[PDB]
């Protein structure tokens, strides 16, 4: 169950980021929205900056250091 | 984001190295190296390296720089590269470090031999005559 | 390559330059050597933890231990030199020359 | 070098299981005994395909199987089960050995009902 | 964050108390009027450093005991302890622990 | 020291070099270098005196700095590609760092300054070991990563080493300094051919080790460390001086002696790669090494220097201890030119 | 025979700490090779699931692989329970 | 030089530690396990020259996984453009990116 | 007599009572009447994060039972 | 309310170390057929306050030539480390719940020697420097055996988490599983804090004294948690707190008892004690405690 929820959450955050990129990059000339940086078509686990790049600093700080700092 | 706390710690690390690299009054250089070691231990701990940071802080500071001070006194962009998944119900650093006794038999043998030879070598060097 | 690696490499280079300067006081030379070792330990630990390379978590400890042994040796040498001259100044070691 | 295909937000909509970790832990053994088939089918699919996007359909079946399990518990032994998970939810480490008395009550209530 | 705040509080309290101790009696007017270098101390410090390195090797033992390779771990762990003992015996018999 | 402890230390030095030679992991190669350095320090100080302690501290400082930059090169290599195997470096910056670390470990110019002083400080047996055995590990590591090296830097250091050895040997009366500068020049010759053929590197290394062993054993037999002390040797043991002269002629690269085999082949190999200016410069420079070898031969075996009266008593005693393999070393360092095509054994 | 007994008796006096140390270390080296519970310890370690058991794809040719956790096929931990 | 004692005797003294994708304890994977596996299986038995020529795609992907240089460049570009649009004023973040979203388990 | 040492000891004991007791009560107050959750090994942290997300009030200790299953 | 918790940890500890002076004086007096302070305060109870005020109103004698920097730094480091070492301890619930709490306490104790080194260096005296070197050598020597004994004991616990020590000793104390290790641990904690029979060595003086007495109390509390495991009921932790406090007080009073009962060693005699009696037994019993769980199939859970 946790695996299913994790997959669904990661996919949702990636789609939200993709839609916002589509909005933001509308006037960049050589941009291609949602372009991979890898030659392979294999699925690659996203970074932390992929998921929390456009979000607020509080939840970035949580996702980065919450477990380390929780004592 | 706390204004790049890792960057701040790295900058303090570099500043401490600049401090003790000028080599003023070797006790002061040792003090600067102690501060730099503390900052680097903080960097490793904040990164997630609890055991290795504590090894820095215990072995390096409490033994090695302590012996350095003894001998001296005798004389005259972050947060993005991180992972996504979890570790399970264990800490991966601990499992990898503990694999020293099952996977790294050769490393244990060579390290123990080197340490025994180092004891013998210190004895022979300091014998004098 | 992010800026944390750049800062650690810069610290290593600063320590190496400080060792190569030799104002005086061979103890400062040993201090610069061990600052180099500390920077090496930090950056190797960061790389190994970042890439989740589990079996290499062994490596930093090993490095530490070996380098510390070298420090012991170096300290012994320093001590012996002082017993000949009364101090550990660099310029005392000019008996042998090119 | 290509465009990464992501499922639309509508394909990710499912009726979530909104119960806390103590409640999930208190029912974990029976949930594993009951919902094993969809869970194993999802995990076998998840490890063989190695891609979140390729198992979105199988993950929706594990949500249902879990909801059905909790619905059966709710409609038969909500009393006994609520006393069990409230004792497990008190412990900092949520240990199973600090509430064997409560577990027994909820273990007899599901064997004489389901 | 909690640990950093705790250390900051401890250090701040110690500094405040030391400074008030050093400045409370400084406000009232008053009259306001080598070589030896023992080698044994250096050798005991070096012995401590080497034994500390071997303890550093010993430290992961609590986690090493869950490996499914119990025999190899026991052999290697025992080997390190035995190795540590040899250093102690060699230093002992070579008059390295004397005064 | 205790013979058991000395044997253990020598065996530990050998084991460090072998651990470098047999391992495929960069950490284990670095560990071998560390163990070798750790066990080599007492050997340099076996005969305790201020000079040996100064030599040992200089040697420790240089080797520790080299090991630190070695470790640095390994870490940088690891960062770019996560590999621990010793193969061609994946990063250009890492490769240069690796190259200078091994240059210090060998004594190549401009990192040559420590060799003459350390060799002068230590005794003759320590000098023999330092100038023969302590070159195997760095050279083997260099051979393993030869496809990675930048030829410009490596050949620059090789030519600098040959020039520096030739010039610095001309100013020496002490025999250990002469040996150190000769070793620097031979390291330059060996490293000038790594980019092209590692078999030639190994052939030069073996020939040089044979000649250096013969020379150091002959210097030990007639226990002389200066020019004038060796000038007295004809008055007691003229066969030793004749063998020494033939060995010196071989070390200068004069055909048909053994010492002509490496340079010849090395020159030949470089000519295969359309390199003409560098081998020519190298040979004209090796003429300097030949000059100070010839000066030593003039002082030792081709003229008879004034002696002293107390030498008469020395006429009544024999050498109690012998170097075994000394005749074999002399023969192999003078008369193996006809066996040159045996290098296909990949020696 | 007599020499060893005399040496041990003379060491038990004036050096009891060393005699105790060597006895304890020797027993620590020897006994594990002779204990019958060390294999039980290895088995207990093997029986601790840290990772998820990834199911196998059935192909009609796995009689010994259980189809459900409650099925009798597969390893059992009755020996653990009785310990 | 390199005397391959391990291959001759079948010892495996240090080969267990040379790569990320070689049988880690508790089956814990490296962050770039798949990329390294692909690069290794591309370059196996081929030689270093042909490996450097013909397996450059796999090595490039492996390095991109290891250091994430291009990915960080892309993220930085997106963030700079968004910052410019916020400064000038044609872009408004959604409730998702301001902390006002509905979290999911 | 010896029992006149008891007062000071008592005072000392009372002081050593204060920290631990205080901690416990604070862990009750900030954790909604339950022991502070322990999070080692990062699966426990994931459980806490899931709890915090599903509470609806951004607090992990607000536990959701079957009344929330609908 | 984390700041309130930090303060409720720091302040009561300082009061406890203030009144430990009273308790020590009272206990030694009664073991010496006399009393301690019984004039200042109803039962001596205001003696610590009078001592503190007198010390804080006395002229401080700065060496007038020594390094003022290290002169001020040494008491700061001493007291900061002393107060920091209390955070990891679980009484029953710890202020900071560390995975490697035991290793953290070891590292703090290892740092505790820099204060001695700096205070000796900044005294501008050869004799005081000799004394400081002796103290540092003794401290590092005994922390060796502290570390080895500690890991040998922890091999029955399964981890470095101090809370798990409560779980390990749920039925029986650790004193019964390994009393020899506990004996050597007790002697090593005597020698670590420079307490008799190992006591060979205005404001800042009181600061140093506070640090030493806080270290005494913390070391005895650590001994109690390590070897004398109280039973903890999760629905009433005050029982565990009272039990743990009583055991800590008993061990501190035992320190006072030992100080009142024996003469002191020479330097070489305590060095020989360690290096020739504790280290061999410590290594042997470390081997034994590594072998024991495997032989009997009693390895603790956590990995
Ligand atoms: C072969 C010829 C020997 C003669 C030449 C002597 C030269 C020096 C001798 C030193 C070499 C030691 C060889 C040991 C190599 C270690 C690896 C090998 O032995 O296999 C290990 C077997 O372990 C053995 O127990 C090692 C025992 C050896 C240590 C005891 C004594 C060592 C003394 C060596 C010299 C040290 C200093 C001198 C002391 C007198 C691996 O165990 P295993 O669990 O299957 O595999 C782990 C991998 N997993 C996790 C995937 C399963
Ligand atoms: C004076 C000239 C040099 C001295 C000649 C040697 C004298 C003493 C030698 C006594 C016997 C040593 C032989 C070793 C026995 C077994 C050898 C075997 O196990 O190893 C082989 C290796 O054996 C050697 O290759 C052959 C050594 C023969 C040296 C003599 C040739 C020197 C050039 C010609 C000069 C004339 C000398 C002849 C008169 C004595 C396999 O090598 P390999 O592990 O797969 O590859 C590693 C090397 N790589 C990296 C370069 C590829
Ligand atoms: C002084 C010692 C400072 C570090 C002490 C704390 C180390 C520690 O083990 O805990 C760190 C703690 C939790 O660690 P875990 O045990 O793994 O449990 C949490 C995971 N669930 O989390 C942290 O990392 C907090 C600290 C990280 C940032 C700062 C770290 C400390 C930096 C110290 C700088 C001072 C240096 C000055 C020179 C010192 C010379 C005396
Ligand atoms: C466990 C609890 C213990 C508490 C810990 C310690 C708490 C500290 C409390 C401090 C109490 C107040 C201390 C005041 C005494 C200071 C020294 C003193 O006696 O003053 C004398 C001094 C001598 O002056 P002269 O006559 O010129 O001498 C010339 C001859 N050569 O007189 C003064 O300077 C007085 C200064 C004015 C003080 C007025 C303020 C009232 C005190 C409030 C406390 C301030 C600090 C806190
Ligand atoms: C074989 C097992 C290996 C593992 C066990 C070892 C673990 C730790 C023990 C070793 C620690 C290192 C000891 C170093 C030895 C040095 C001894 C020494 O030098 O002392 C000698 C003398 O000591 C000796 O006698 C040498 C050793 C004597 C034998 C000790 C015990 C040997 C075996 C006894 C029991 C064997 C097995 C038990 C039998 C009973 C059945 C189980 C001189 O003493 P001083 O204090 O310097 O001078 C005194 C005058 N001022």
């Amino acid at each position: 169950l946790f695996q299913a929820e994790k997959d669904r959450r990661v996919l949702q955050m990636l789609r939200e980021n993709l839609e916002e990129e589509a909005i933001i990059m509308k006037d960049v000339p050589d941009w291609k929205v949602g372009e991979s940086v890898f030659h392979t078509t294999r699925w690659v686990t996203p970074m932390m900056g992929e998921l929390y790049g456009l979000r607020t600093n509080e939840e970035i700080l949580s996702a980065t250091y919450g477990f380390i700092w929780y004592t | 984001m706390t204004m790049y706390i890792a960057f701040i710690l790295s900058t303090i690390f570099v500043i401490g190295f600049v401090g003790f690299s000028s080599k003023p009054s070797p006790i002061y250089g040792g003090l600067g190296l102690i501060v730099s070691g503390g900052v680097g231990c903080g960097i490793v701990l904040n990164f997630g390296g609890s055991f290795l940071g504590l090894m820095v802080f215990l072995i390096y500071l409490g033994g090695m720089l302590v012996v350095f001070g003894y001998t001296t006194a005798m004389a005259t962009g972050d947060w993005v590269i991180y992972d996504t998944g979890d570790s399970g119900f264990f800490s991966e650093e601990a499992m990898g470090i503990a694999a020293l006794y099952s996977y790294g038999t050769w490393l244990v043998i060579v390290t123990g031999w080197s340490l025994l030879i180092g004891v013998v070598v210190i004895m022979e060097i300091t014998r004098g005559n | 390559m992010p800026l944390v690696y750049m800062n650690i490499i810069m610290a290593f280079a600063i320590a190496l330059a400080g060792l190569l300067m030799y104002r005086s006081h061979l103890m400062s030379s040993l201090l610069c050597l061990e600052g180099m070792m500390l920077s090496l330990f930090i950056m190797s630990t960061l790389i190994i933890l970042n890439t989740h390379f589990t079996l290499a978590n062994m490596m930093p400890i090993i490095l530490l231990v070996f380098a510390a042994c070298e420090a012991a040796l170096g300290l012994s040498l320093l001590v012996m030199v002082s017993n000949t001259y009364g101090t550990d100044y660099v310029q005392n070691l000019n008996l042998l020359q090119c | 070098p290509g465009i990464v295909e992501l499922p639309t937000l509508e394909d990710l909509k499912v009726q979530e299981v909104k119960v806390s970790s103590s409640v999930l832990k208190a029912a974990a053994h029976h949930y594993g005994a009951q919902c094993d088939k969809p869970n194993k089918e999802f995990m076998l699919c998840r490890w063989e395909e190695k891609d979140p996007r390729r198992c979105l359909e199988e993950g929706k079946l594990v949500n249902q199987c879990a909801l059905d399990f909790f619905r059966q518990i709710k409609r038969h032994c909500a009393e006994p089960f609520t006393e069990y998970w409230t004792c497990i939810d008190y412990s900092g480490l949520q240990l199973f050995r600090h509430c064997r008395k409560q577990q027994a009550k909820f273990d007899e209530c599901v064997l004489d009902k389901l | 964050m909690n640990i950093m705040l705790t250390l900051l509080t401890n250090v701040t309290l110690a500094s405040l108390l030391v400074l008030i101790a050093f400045w409370l009696p400084q406000l009232n007017a008053y009259s306001e009027k080598r070589l030896p270098f023992s080698m044994k101390f250096f050798l005991v410090a070096i012995t401590f450093l080497l034994f500390d390195l071997e303890i550093a090797l010993l430290l992961p033992l609590p986690w090493a005991s869950q490996t499914n390779n119990l025999k190899t771990m026991l052999t290697m762990a025992l080997f390190l302890l035995i190795l540590l003992a040899a250093s102690l015996a060699y230093e002992w018999t070579q008059k390295g622990l004397e005064w | 020291m205790n013979p058991i402890i000395y044997t253990t230390l020598i065996m530990t030095v050998m084991s460090g070099t072998m651990l470098v030679m047999i391992s495929s992991h960069w950490l284990l190669i670095w560990i071998g270098f560390e163990m070798n350095l750790l066990a080599m320090i007492p050997v340099l100080m076996k005969n305790f005196n201020p000079r040996a302690t100064e030599a040992a501290t200089k040697y420790f400082l240089t080797q520790a700095t080299a090991s630190m930059m070695l470790m640095m090169a390994i870490i940088i290599n690891l960062l770019y590609s996560g590999q621990w195997t010793i193969t061609k470096m994946f990063n250009p910056v890492a490769m240069t760092m690796m190259t200078m670390a091994l240059a210090m470990k060998l004594g190549l110019s401009p990192f040559h300054f420590w060799v003459p002083e350390v060799t002068q400080g230590i005794s003759l047996q320590a000098g023999l070991l330092l100038l023969t055995w302590q070159k195997l590990a760095p050279l083997s590591v260099l051979c393993q990563i030869s496809q990675s090296i930048n030829p410009n830097l490596m050949l620059t250091m090789a030519m600098l080493s040959i020039l520096i050895g030739g010039w610095g040997g001309l100013n020496q009366t002490q025999l250990r300094k002469i040996m150190a500068y000769s070793s620097i020049a031979h390291m330059g010759w060996m490293t000038a051919v790594l980019p092209y053929n590692t078999t030639m590197t190994i052939l030069n290394l073996l020939i040089y080790i044979t000649m250096t062993l013969a020379m150091f054993m002959l210097l030990i037999h007639s226990s002389a460390t200066t020019t004038l002390s060796l000038s007295h040797t004809w008055n007691k043991m003229p066969v030793i001086t004749s063998l020494m002269m033939v060995t010196l002629l071989s070390m200068g690269g004069l055909p048909p002696l053994s010492g002509f085999m490496p340079k010849w082949m090395i020159i030949q190999e470089m000519t295969k790669n359309e390199s003409i200016i560098m081998p020519t410069l190298m040979a004209m420079t090796a003429l300097l090494n030949l000059y100070f070898y010839m000066r030593l031969a003039y002082s030792s075996s081709l003229t008879m220097f004034p002696s002293t009266n107390n030498m008469k008593m020395k006429w009544q005693f024999e050498h109690t201890k012998q170097m075994k393999l000394l005749p074999t070393m002399i023969v192999l360092s003078t008369l193996v030119l006809p066996m040159t095509p045996a290098l296909s054994s990949l020696n | 025979a007599g020499r060893i007994a005399s040496f041990l008796k003379n060491a038990w006096a004036k050096e009891p700490v060393l005699v105790a140390s060597f006895a304890i270390g020797g027993l620590a080296i020897i006994l594990p090779s002779l204990s019958p519970y060390t294999n039980y310890a290895i088995r207990i370690n093997r029986a601790t699931p840290y990772n998820y058991p990834v199911p196998l794809r059935d192909d009609g040719n796995m009689p010994d692989v259980p189809s459900h956790p409650q099925d009798p096929q597969g390893p059992s931990l009755e020996w653990l329970k009785n310990l | 030089p390199f005397f391959d004692v391990q291959k001759r005797l079948g010892l495996d003294l240090d080969r267990w530690m040379t790569i990320q994708s070689a049988e880690q304890p508790h089956k814990i994977p490296g962050r770039c396990h798949a990329f390294e596996k692909e690069w290794i299986e591309c370059a196996h038995g081929i030689g270093g020259i042909r490996a450097e020529k013909e397996c450059k795609i796999e090595f490039d992907d492996f390095v991109e996984c290891l250091l994430r240089q291009k990915t960080m460049k892309r993220l930085s570009a997106i963030k700079r453009q968004r910052d410019k649009l916020i400064k000038e004023g044609k872009y408004t973040p959604p409730p998702h990116h301001l902390g006002k979203e509905d979290p999911r388990p | 007599m010896w029992f006149e040492i008891l007062p000071g000891i008592a005072v000392m004991a009372a002081c050593l009572f204060i920290p631990g007791m205080a901690t416990a009560h604070i862990h009750k107050f900030t954790n909604g009447g339950k022991e502070k959750r322990v999070a080692h090994f990062s699966y426990q942290w994931n459980l806490m994060e899931r709890d915090r997300r599903i509470s609806g009030v951004n607090r992990y200790h607000v536990t959701k039972g079957l009344e929330n299953i609908d | 309310m984390f700041m309130i918790n930090i303060l409720s940890l720091i302040i009561p500890i300082l009061l406890a170390v203030a009144f430990l002076t009273l308790v020590e004086r009272k206990v030694l007096g009664y073991m010496q057929l006399r009393k301690g302070p019984n004039v200042v305060g109803p039962y001596g109870l205001l003696q610590p306050i009078a001592d503190a005020l007198k010390l804080f109103t006395k002229e401080p004698l700065r060496p007038a030539t020594s390094s003022i920097s290290m002169f001020i730094i040494a008491p700061i480091l001493a007291l900061s480390l002393a107060l920091t070492m209390w955070v990891p301890l679980p009484m029953p619930y710890p202020l900071i719940n560390m995975n490697l709490g035991v290793l953290f306490m070891l590292a703090m104790s290892s740092l505790a020697v820099y204060s001695i080194l700096w205070s000796g260096w900044a005294s501008n005296s050869k004799y005081a420097l000799i004394g400081a070197l002796r103290a540092v050598a003794q401290t590092i020597s005994y922390e060796v055996t502290l570390a080895i004994i500690l890991l040998s004991v922890l091999l029955m616990n399964g981890s470095y988490t101090l809370s798990t020590l409560i779980t390990t000793q749920e039925h029986i104390w650790m004193i019964f599983t390994s009393w020899p290790l506990a004996m050597m641990w007790f002697i090593s904690t005597l020698a670590e804090t420079n307490r008799a029979p190992f006591d060979l060595t205005a404001g800042p003086f009181a600061m140093f004294f506070m640090a030493e007495y806080a270290n005494i109390i913390m070391m005895n509390a650590f001994t109690a948690i390590l070897f004398l495991g109280a039973s903890h009921d999760p629905h009433t932790p005050e029982l565990y707190t009272i039990n743990f406090v009583l055991k800590t007080l008993a061990l501190t009073i035992t320190f006072l008892w030992i100080r009142a009962s024996y003469p002191r060693f020479r330097y070489d005699q305590l060095m020989h004690l360690l290096w020739k009696s504790f280290l061999p037994l410590t290594l042997a019993l470390c081997m034994w405690h590594i072998s024991l769980p495997i032989m009997t199939a009693s390895i603790p859970p956590q990995s």
